[PDB]
């Protein structure tokens, strides 16, 4: 199978530096050229640069010349995007993509890696229970969840019962509060008959702050 | 440089409907156009290249046409999983520009939201703040209004909401609205309620609780 895995994204201050990596596999790495395409939050797509893993020659998009440098290790099937003098406008998800034909359309893209350029400090989230009660019960269905509040930067991952519970789960897109910190809720609907019989724990992981929290959500009187 | 302009910016179509999206190039680009599909939280996927070539493994319902300055992407029979943003791109002339994208949503039968409310936890209170959450679950259309009331007073500027991306299996949406107050302010009031209005509700629905009892 074909796969492109990016890594290296994260938080960096304006004028800071970062190196993104793209590990390729499942095809003759040197038979194609590789590119980076980015997408700023809620915006469109913007081509960044292309590099030929055989000659090391690279083509860049105008405004990135001077602060972005492409390189490749033809011994690990990896591509690198070195970034310096980062600007707030560089905040985006950077995708690695394979360029098959001579033309510039990409047939395979990695999942991307998030780069956040901000002077704000990293902060782990508080995790509060969204306790189920008669107020969150509708017949045979009851809702419960966890509020993941005041963290930075994105993203946080939330699972239920260590991934054992997936159906009925809704982890909402984070919202940026006035304080400059993110907040989101993850909820799950379950049959009412399972409330007092099943244990519900939300597992929150905020890699940027290297924080992992588990929170048991128990029914309450309300 | 060459600009790629798509239309419409967004559209809603029913499952089984034929959908047509257009892309206009600011100048002749012969057949050097590609189309991509990008689902929420996923990386784009190549659908069409050379304007009319469906890429290997792409579902047959996807096809592209056009040449010169007018291009079109057609979904012969829209499927629930097709909810996504579709982008065109011209790739012969540097800097290989993409269109702004067209958001495609699935129009389904109206479904009223189930409404749930959650009082702030005692844990958060000892943190100095109180967040009250109102959940609107599995509804359609996306348009819904949530109004917070504290002791019957309409709130403004102290709440935020988030909507999930359209469900790829049943085409519904869910929404969370969070009202946040300092512990001091929260304890100065009794009744907390969220009123929900939606096309599927014949009359607004209100969920509430009394602070002292929760």
């Amino acid at each position: 199978e074909v796969q492109l895995v990016e890594s290296g994204g994260g938080l960096v201050q304006p004028g800071g530096s970062l190196r993104l990596s793209c590990a390729a596999s499942g095809f003759t790495f040197t038979d194609y050229t590789m590119d980076w395409v980015r997408q700023a939050p809620g915006k469109g797509l913007e081509w960044v640069a292309d590099v030929n893993p055989n000659s090391g020659g690279s083509i860049y998009n105008q405004r990135f010349k001077g602060r972005f440098t492409l390189s490749v290790d033809r011994s690990k099937n990896t591509l690198y995007l070195q970034m310096n003098s980062l600007r707030a406008e560089d905040t985006a998800v950077y995708y690695c993509a394979r360029n098959l034909g001579p033309s510039f359309y990409f047939d395979y893209w990695g999942q991307g890696t998030l780069v956040t350029v901000s002077s704000a400090s990293t902060k782990g989230p508080s995790v509060f229970p969204l306790a189920p009660s008669s107020k969150s019960t509708s017949g045979g269905t009851a809702a419960l969840g966890c509020l993941v509040k005041d963290y930075f930067p994105e993203p946080v991952t939330v699972s239920w019962n260590s991934g054992a519970l997936t159906s009925g789960v809704h982890t909402f897109p984070a919202v940026l509060q006035s304080s400059g910190l993110y907040s989101l809720s993850s909820v799950v609907t379950v049959p009412s008959s399972s409330l007092g019989t099943q244990t519900y724990i939300c597992n929150v992981n905020h890699k940027p702050s290297n924080t992992k929290v588990d929170k048991k959500v128990e029914p309450k009187s309300c | 440089d060459i600009q790629m302009t798509q239309s419409p910016s967004s559209l809603s179509a029913s499952v089984g409907d034929r959908v047509t999206i257009t892309c206009k190039a600011s100048q002749d680009v012969s057949i050097g156009v590609a189309w991509y599909q990008q689902k929420p939280g996923k990386a784009p996927k190549l659908l069409i290249y050379s304007a009319s070539y469906r890429y290997t493994g792409v579902p047959s319902r996807f096809s592209g046409s056009g040449s010169g300055t007018d291009f079109t992407l057609t979904i012969s029979s829209l499927q629930p999983e097709d909810f996504a943003t579709y982008y065109c791109q011209q790739y012969y002339i540097y800097p290989y520009t993409f269109g702004q994208g067209t958001k495609v949503e699935i129009k389904r039968t109206v479904a009223a939201p189930s409404v749930f409310i959650f009082p702030p936890s005692d844990e958060q209170l000892k943190s100095g703040t109180a967040s009250v959450v109102c959940l609107l679950n599995n509804f359609y259309p996306r348009e819904a209004k949530v109004q917070w009331k504290v002791d019957n007073a309409l709130q403004s500027g102290n709440s935020q909401e988030s909507v999930t991306e359209q469900d790829s299996k049943d085409s519904t949406y869910s929404l969370s609205s969070t009202l946040t107050l300092s512990k001091a302010d929260y304890e100065k009031h009794k009744v907390y309620a969220c009123e929900v209005t939606h096309q599927g509700l014949s009359s607004p629905v209100t969920k509430s609780f009394n602070r002292g009892e929760c």
